[PDB]
């Protein structure tokens, strides 16, 4: 069980110093974005949270080591610093998970990869799309096989870049802006150039 | 005093100067005790008094005081979703927009190459068509060969056969 | 590096401190990140503008430039250089633990 | 048609101004300020923007012009030290009647 | 009938109801009301043990005073919980959306104990909220209800476990104590006991014995002959009740350094002190019964006692032992047995009082925290009560519980029906409940111990099957929050007409009988054998003089909302549970015809669901109208209901009230006086009575579709209001401010021709998607004007409009007419949010016809979407020329186990044509059992038939042998059933007779409008560029990874490589291909995927290198 990860560390260049850590990066900041909610109410990706706790502590260590204090302070602030850093890297993986407001654990990078609320399984694996929608469906029987009902609205929103070239290319609306309008009001002339 | 500077200058995600947040727990101690004096919540012109300034800046301290909200928490009364997906990205392209501009900024070309060659060099240079930069009558002048008043009266006959109709109506459906 | 969807080979392995400070646009200081009143990023925050690259398109801190003119080369007053947006999505930082 | 704040009044005809109608004679970009306050009259004005619309995109000149101009306005409209033409530390100038 | 407004509904009952269902919101009203103390709690209190009347408040001020300092000189009280009248009436506090409250007022007492001082400050604890009539509590202004969850009862729980290794039958016990430490004692493996205390897997019986401050002595005496025991006293290894006590501090509070008292105060602070550890007063009541400690003892000292752990102690042993009854000594015997979890003996019903008293207690708790803090650091002589008091946690507290917790949820009003179940629902999820993956397969079924007490039908049918469920038409709250049902008691075989309440547990040791049992009118049953229900489940037969009990009618098991479904014994349990669920679904029609076969339920529903008015005092009525009645008492007085009309509902569903009296006729108290929305005649109707063929018809009704007549369209039958209601809130910003006017930039005549000068639509006008609502100008602020635009503005004059039009835009699928403005303003001096000035609330309505697509189901459970609306010639129709109205499938019908429904169209049809049964010479056989007035009826009349005690298979056919034409002379349903029909589209006549009749039909609130969905390009998420979800947004379908493996397995390389990359996430991509179908140019190449670089970026800001390699 050792050798099947000490030959690994062996053939590989990698060197074991990272595996223990001296620096930590920081994810870019639109990852982590600060969207103004309309109303003046702010709204974080609670990964904020988690580097101002880590700047904190490692400022707090920085000014005691630097100041002169007693060992027993130092060491303390030491393992703050090493539970804000687990925190950061896995909420909850050990000791009680640390919680914000409304008591509920907040979301560590560990946590963006892991179930179906992960990133693979969730944004990668499986997206939304564009043109598209979604109604109810009903019995066609005067249909053949290859054909299949649509409602005219839905056919509508769903065709609109198609409808807007060949109504201007027939000359329905000058220009394309002209077009937006043109096919949101839905006027008669948008339903045989959809057709 | 070491505990308090921690609380203003360290505890809040947007920052506040103490300055400001010691007349925030001023107001919120003043009005936590009023309303028991009271029984009902005061209207803000009432602890402007308290406070000796105009209700306009307690509005604002009130406004100031509330924090930001996380983007994780579920929102649905059930588990199943989060809030950053009802989050639109406003600095995201419209890709209609775009793409308008791009036949605007083609019927804009269009347009002014019916104008004179030395009246379309003229506003093109005039408005930062071809580059970013809007020049001066003055460089307009050193790149042909004339004097700025030449320039005004350049620039007088382009918006003046501009305004003709035929340029007013194709280019004002474009909006 | 340079995403043309030409691919052989996708590499994983231990990051040493080197790397992650070769990757770094520089060094977080402070944790503070929007100012109460102008709503923009501060210096050396979480949210630096000098570090992470514009906000704005092709605007410095200061406003001292604001024109497309003006690319790749450097503010000298605020740090910040002038480029598109989404370096604010590219850019990454890193923090010195003592 | 005729634009009217407080005291203030303006006549976009022929160029003249009106406060409580006693005469008044003034610069035209100092003219053309006022027209922009006046037709934002409850609406704050940050510098930036001013010097964007009412002044011309190429200036290339320093900021004080802008505090030299709003000064003009008040020693001629608002001679007492409180205003009618209040000002925001870094947000620019705005027309309020003071409550 | 007994009621005075009451329809005559003739009913196939055969036997009468001993008592009438009671009010059906009492689950609610009389738990509030033990709640508040009001009089009418006091006196009911006053016959049901006034050994101890007291309010829930009560109980908690009693509980927390008298508080204490550090020392004991000073000392603080609570008494006298009083309130006072409500700030302001139901209807304008809904108006104004803030929430529906009184104050609350309690006399403090400051009591200086070191010289003595008396301080009797009335101090003011809030705005209380307070529930009103129909039950709903309204806060901010919309409705709101506590819905009564289900939670183990607290007490101890001996089990049974099998080792699975020597077929050992093993025994635990959990004392599962609120507020409290669990304590384990179980036998492991061997012969020896497992007695963990805070899951530490360890420390034997002997350790905690002796740490009681027991020597071994005792311990011998009193386990003799427990060999499970004294061996492990033989293997103590430990001797010393101060070894005992350190041993146990040691395993239980590590860290810090034992003393010869840490351990013994601990040992007291742990269970035998109310500041850390206290089981409810419902739970020492239990531990009492169960263990049978105390029988005549009143309730008191909620701390656990010595006795209970050595009673528990020994009642485990014998359990072990295989014994069948254990007296403690200083007790009563109680029987040995294992206590099942699922039992409702065990379950108990914390309603909306307990929550409101716990969230109370939670905020009491806090501020007497900081009242203790308060007591000590300020001087003392110069204190008085309000220096301490502080309300905020407590109105924190209860707001916090109103709001944001799934115990206390909207009020959903989309029919009566489905507020009157709203309410009177049991739930099983929530603070101190389990969640649905907690659920396991033990907790959703059905207990017998539910019969009576909880209805086995009414249950959501999603993931939260057998969670949350709903009570039954007769069950009761018994004080301690025990669900409590009545029975009849039989004698010697003679059934007695007192009812007594019963239990769960309670019908352990009695018999229960048979619902419908063949009394004699004396008690007595033709045959001794009946079928009985026993203890433990089982049913069988039993002789008549052994029997003791009996039910009090049939529809005991069944809840009101499943109490309405006709012939509900002849359909199967899962479309039952179906039809159950749809009825709450219906929305309200614009006639609400009552159905031509119902239940008798329907009729005190409709009255107990509180949107149908009913007139308090009986008087003549002075005036009546549309939109006020007054009615004039007998004694000088009177009385004006101002009436509601097209009240938007929280589903957007219209609430309309029509009165149904005339000018002069007298009422009686008690009397219906204006229909509700689903409501005709003061009863039930939630939907209509239609022609019905179960013949299949070229398909369009294939696989559960319905296809139904444009009659229906042109009549209005099926034809619902929809109010929508529209917010705009005008706030505060750096901007300046936004104005409510017409100075919208950039706009042309015919879309603002409909809209006032005051920035709002007139009254009256019809807007749809995309209209201009609200004109909410915005100062635009700057950015890079584009020099396009410079350019522009000189050939067309146009000025620069600084102002951004933020107005409000009718979204997509949705239109109508405006109903009203709702405005308010600063300026009108109105409690709007900080920095808030404006607040606008527009309704539109629309008049939402059928059509294709929307869902339409009976009572039975047969769903469907329509599948044609096709004109009335092509329908089959009768010898009479009358056209049919909708057409069922006969496929489904026998594959689904729901017969009922063909019954009820009989039965309807029967009751639509009369019939007059020939009883000349001599009655009938089948009629002989049918009751009087029934061989006689007229056309259009009105039948009843309870769920279990209705018309039998004889009567229908009976009925169906006499038809009395309408006008000619025309028996169109034979005897069998069946008709014969035409073709409408051929001519000729079918080959074979088909079925006819009127069913009921309601229509669901699922309709195609509000499910219909299109996206081309919408708005995308922050993190990750792909679209949202949802119509509230431009949503987006999503592509989940199983559709991936199906585009896969087809081998669709290209399709799934542009789903994945340019419709939903490249945004180069995307406004390329956008460009690409504007220009009619070809598509180009997809690109690199954003959310891949994102999560490339994760992996790299994780500490993890990863780079992607060329070569
Ligand atoms: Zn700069």
């Amino acid at each position: 069980k050792r050798l099947k990860v000490v030959a690994a560390f062996q053939q590989s260049g990698n060197s074991p110093m990272g595996m223990v850590l001296d620096a930590v990066p920081v994810i870019p900041p639109e990852l982590r974005p600060m969207v103004q909610l309309d109303g003046g109410r702010f709204a974080t990706s609670d990964l904020n949270d988690l580097y101002r706790r880590v700047i904190n502590r490692n400022n707090r260590l920085k000014r005691l080591i630097d100041l002169g204090a007693p060992e027993i302070i130092v060491n303390n602030e030491k393992r703050m610093l090493q539970e804000s850093v687990d925190a950061l890297f896995d909420n909850g993986r050990r000791g009680r998970p640390v919680t914000g407001p409304g008591n509920r654990p907040l979301k560590s990078l560990s946590d963006l990869l892991k179930g179906k609320q992960g990133r693979f399984r969730q944004n990668l694996l499986g997206k939304r799309v564009d043109y598209s929608g979604r109604s109810v469906i009903v019995v066609g029987p005067q249909l053949k096989l290859h054909q299949c009902g649509l409602p005219k609205l839905m056919a509508l929103e769903l065709f609109k870049p198609f409808v807007m070239k060949r109504l201007v290319d027939l000359n329905h609306a000058q220009n394309i802006k002209s077009a937006k309008r043109m096919v949101e009001r839905q006027r008669p002339q948008v339903w045989d150039v959809l057709e | 005093q070491a505990i308090t500077r921690a609380m203003a200058d360290q505890a809040r995600t947007i920052r506040i100067p103490v300055h400001m947040v010691e007349v925030i727990n001023k107001l919120g101690r003043i009005q936590r005790e009023l309303l028991q004096d009271l029984g009902r919540e005061p209207t803000p012109e009432e602890l402007a008094k308290e406070m000796d300034i105009t209700p306009e800046k307690v509005l604002e301290i009130q406004q100031y005081a509330r924090e930001p909200i996380s983007l994780d928490q579920t929102i649905g009364d059930e588990g199943d979703s989060q809030l950053g997906d009802f989050i639109e990205d406003s600095e995201a392209v419209v890709a209609v927009d775009a793409v308008s501009f791009t036949l605007l900024q083609d019927q804009l070309q269009s347009v002014l190459d019916t104008l004179s060659e030395r009246e379309a060099g003229v506003v093109r240079l005039r408005f930062g068509l071809t580059d970013g930069q809007p020049r001066t009558l003055d460089e307009i002048g050193q790149v042909y060969g004339v004097t700025r008043e030449r320039i005004r009266q350049i620039e007088s006959k382009t918006m003046s056969k501009l305004r003709h109709p035929s340029r007013s109506q194709v280019l004002r459906d474009y909006l | 590096m340079l995403d043309v969807n030409f691919f052989d080979e996708l590499r994983i392995g231990l990051a040493t401190a080197e790397d992650i400070r070769q990757w770094s646009y520089g060094e977080v200081k402070k944790p503070e990140t929007i100012n109460y009143r102008t709503l923009k990023p501060e210096k050396d925050g979480l949210f630096c503008e000098k570090i992470f690259g514009p906000t704005r398109d092709w605007e410095c801190y200061c406003g001292k430039y604001k024109r497309v003119r003006f690319k790749g080369i450097i503010c000298e007053r605020c740090g910040v250089e002038v480029t598109r947006a989404k370096v604010r999505r590219e850019r990454m930082g890193h923090i010195e633990l003592a | 048609v005729r634009l009217t704040f407080a005291d203030i009044e303006l006549d976009e005809e022929t160029h003249e101004v009106w406060k409580a109608g006693q005469p008044v004679s003034l610069s035209p970009t100092e003219f053309t300020l006022l027209r922009y306050f006046v037709i934002n009259a409850g609406t704050v004005l940050s510098k930036p923007k001013i010097l964007d619309h009412v002044w011309r995109y190429d200036f290339g000149g320093d900021v004080n012009v802008v505090e030299s101009y709003v000064s003009y306005l008040r020693r001629k409209i608002d001679t007492g030290e409180k205003r009618l033409l209040h000002t925001l530390r870094g947000v620019g100038y705005v027309l309020r009647e003071p409550r | 009938n007994s009621v005075p407004g009451a329809p005559n509904r003739v009913s196939f009952a055969k036997l009468r109801e001993p008592l009438e269902v009671p009010g059906l919101l009492d689950v609610q009203t009389d738990s509030f009301e033990w709640l508040i103390g009001s009089p009418r709690w006091r006196e009911s209190a006053a016959e049901r043990g006034d050994v101890n009347p007291v309010g829930g408040l009560e109980e908690v001020l009693y509980e927390l005073s008298p508080i204490e300092d550090f020392s004991g000189s000073m000392s603080l009280s609570f008494s006298d919980p009083r309130f006072d009248d409500v700030k302001a009436p139901v209807d304008e506090c809904k108006d104004k959306d803030m929430t529906y409250a009184a104050p609350l007022f309690v006399t403090a007492e400051f009591i200086n104990n070191n010289t003595g001082e008396i301080k009797s400050q009335t101090v003011f604890m809030g705005d209380f909220p307070m529930m009103t009539e129909k039950g709903t509590f309204i806060i901010n202004g919309t409705e709101r209800v506590v819905v009564s969850q289900l939670v183990r009862s607290p007490g101890v729980y001996f089990d049974e476990t099998i080792d699975k290794s020597t077929d050992k039958t093993l025994h635990s016990v959990k004392v599962i104590p609120s507020r409290g430490a669990w304590l384990e004692f179980d036998v492991d493996k061997r012969d020896t006991v497992g007695v963990r205390i805070d899951r530490k897997r360890r420390q034997p019986v002997t350790v905690l014995l002796k740490a009681l401050g027991w020597t071994s002595e005792q311990i011998v005496e009193r386990f003799g002959f427990s060999e499970i025991m004294r061996s492990t006293l033989e293997k103590d290894n430990t001797v010393g009740t101060d070894e005992a006590l350190l041993d146990i501090y040691r395993k239980l509070r590590p860290g810090e350094p034992p003393t010869k008292e840490s351990a013994q105060t601990l040992l007291e602070n742990l269970f035998f002190k109310e500041k850390r550890y206290d089981l409810a007063r419902v739970g020492r009541y239990k531990v009492n019964k169960k263990l049978g400690l105390h029988v005549g003892e009143p309730i008191t000292s909620s701390t656990l006692t010595e006795e209970d752990v050595v009673a528990t102690i020994e009642y485990l042993v014998r359990l072990h032992e295989g014994q069948t009854t254990m007296t403690v000594p200083g007790g009563v015997e109680v029987p040995v047995e294992t206590d099942d979890i699922d039992h409702f003996g065990n379950r108990r019903l914390r309603t909306v009082g307990e929550l409101i008293q716990n969230q109370i207690r939670v905020g009491m708790s806090r501020m007497e925290r900081v009242v203790r803090e308060r007591m000590t650091t300020q001087d003392v002589e110069a204190i008085t009560p309000q220096t301490l008091i502080n309300i905020r946690p407590v109105v924190a507290a209860i707001k916090e519980f109103f709001g944001t917790s799934q115990l206390s949820q909207f009020m959903d009003q989309n029919n009566p029906l489905s507020g009157l179940t709203h309410k009177r629902r049991l739930s099983a999820l929530g603070p101190g409940g389990l969640s649905r993956e907690r659920a396991g397969l033990e907790v959703r079924d059905v207990h017998p111990s539910h019969y009576g007490r909880m209805c086995p039908i009414e249950t959501p049918e999603g993931p939260n099957i057998g969670l949350i469920g709903s009570l039954s038409v007769y069950a009761r709250v018994n004080p301690f929050g025990f669900i409590e049902t009545p029975y009849r008691k039989v004698v010697d075989g003679v059934v007695s007409d007192e009812i007594v309440y019963l239990t769960a547990d309670e019908e352990d040791r009695h018999v229960v009988a048979q619902a419908n049992s063949p009394i004699d009118a004396d008690g007595r049953f033709v045959e001794p054998r009946v079928l009985v229900r026993r203890k433990a489940g089982e049913v069988e037969y039993v002789p008549s003089s052994e029997v003791d009990y009996m039910d009090v009618s049939p529809r005991q098991m069944v809840s009101v909302a499943t109490a309405m479904i006709p012939f509900l014994e002849h359909d199967d349990a899962n479309r039952a549970l179906m039809g159950a669920n749809m009825q709450r679904q219906a929305v309200p029609l614009v006639r609400s015809e009552a159905p031509l076969v119902g239940t008798g339920m329907e009729l005190r529903a409709a009255i107990d669901a509180g949107d149908v008015v009913v007139a308090e005092e009986s008087g003549v009525i002075e005036e009546v109208s549309a939109d006020y009645i007054t009615v004039m008492h007998d004694n000088g007085t009177r009385r004006t209901y101002r009436m509601r009309k097209f009240a938007r509902s929280n589903h957007g569903t219209c609430a309309n009230q029509c009165p149904i009296v005339d000018a002069g006729d007298r009422v009686e108290a008690g009397q219906v006086i204006a229909d509700g929305p689903c409501t005709d005649d003061g009863e039930m109707a939630l939907g209509k009575n239609l022609l019905v063929a179960i013949m299949p018809w070229e398909g369009h009704n294939y696989e559960d579709a319905i296809i139904l007549s444009n009659r229906l369209v042109e009549e209005d039958v099926l034809t619902s209001i929809h109010i929508e209601e529209h917010e705009i809130d005008a706030r505060d910003t750096k901007l300046g401010a936004e104005e409510i006017t017409r100075d919208i930039p950039n706009i042309s005549d015919e879309v603002l021709a409909d809209l006032d000068e005051r920035g709002i639509v007139r009254i009256g006008a019809e807007v749809r998607d995309g209209d201009i609502l609200v004109g909410k100008v915005t100062p635009k602020g700057e950015t890079e004007l584009t020099p396009e635009e410079r350019l522009l503005r000189a050939i067309f004059g146009e000025k620069a409009r600084e102002v951004r039009d933020t107005s409000l835009k009718v979204p997509h699928g949705e239109s109508g007419k405006v109903i009203g403005i709702r405005v308010f303003s600063r300026e009108d001096e109105d409690e709007l949010p900080a920095g808030v000035n404006e607040l606008v609330r527009v309704y539109v309505a629309q008049k939402r016809k059928i059509s294709d697509g929307d869902k339409l189901a009976g009572r039975h459970g047969n769903k469907g979407v329509i599948g044609k609306i096709l004109p009335v010639e092509d329908m089959p129709f009768l010898a009479d020329g009358t056209p049919v109205d909708i057409i069922l499938n006969t496929h489904g019908v026998p594959r689904r186990m729901n017969i009922g429904q063909i019954l009820e169209t009989h039965l309807g049809w029967c009751a639509h044509s009369g019939w007059k049964v020939d009883a000349a010479k001599g009655v009938p056989d089948w009629a002989a059992r049918l009751p009087d007035e029934l061989l006689e009826a007229q056309p259009n009349a009105i039948v009843s038939t309870p769920v279990f005690d209705g018309a039998q298979e004889a009567e229908l056919q009976g009925l169906l042998s006499c038809t009395l034409p309408n006008r000619d002379g025309d028996v169109l349903v034979d005897a069998d059933g069946k008709a014969m029909l035409f073709d409408g589209r051929s001519g000729e006549p079918f080959p074979y007779p088909v079925t006819v009749g009127y069913m009921y039909i309601m229509k669901l609130h699922h309709l195609v409008d509000d499910k219909i969905h299109a996206r081309s390009t919408g708005p995308y998420s922050m993190i990750t560029q792909q679209p949202l979800g949802g119509k509230a947004q431009f949503g987006g379908q999503r592509f989940g990874e199983m559709e991936c493996w199906a585009m896969q397995a087809y081998g669709a390389a290209y399709t799934l490589q542009e789903l994945l990359t340019i419709k939903s996430d490249d945004t180069v991509g995307r406004v390329k291909v956008y460009e690409a179908i504007v220009k009619g140019e070809n598509i180009p190449e997809p690109g690199i995927p954003e959310s891949f670089k994102v999560l490339l970026k994760e992996l790299q800001s994780l500490c993890l290198n990863v780079e992607v390699l060329s070569s």
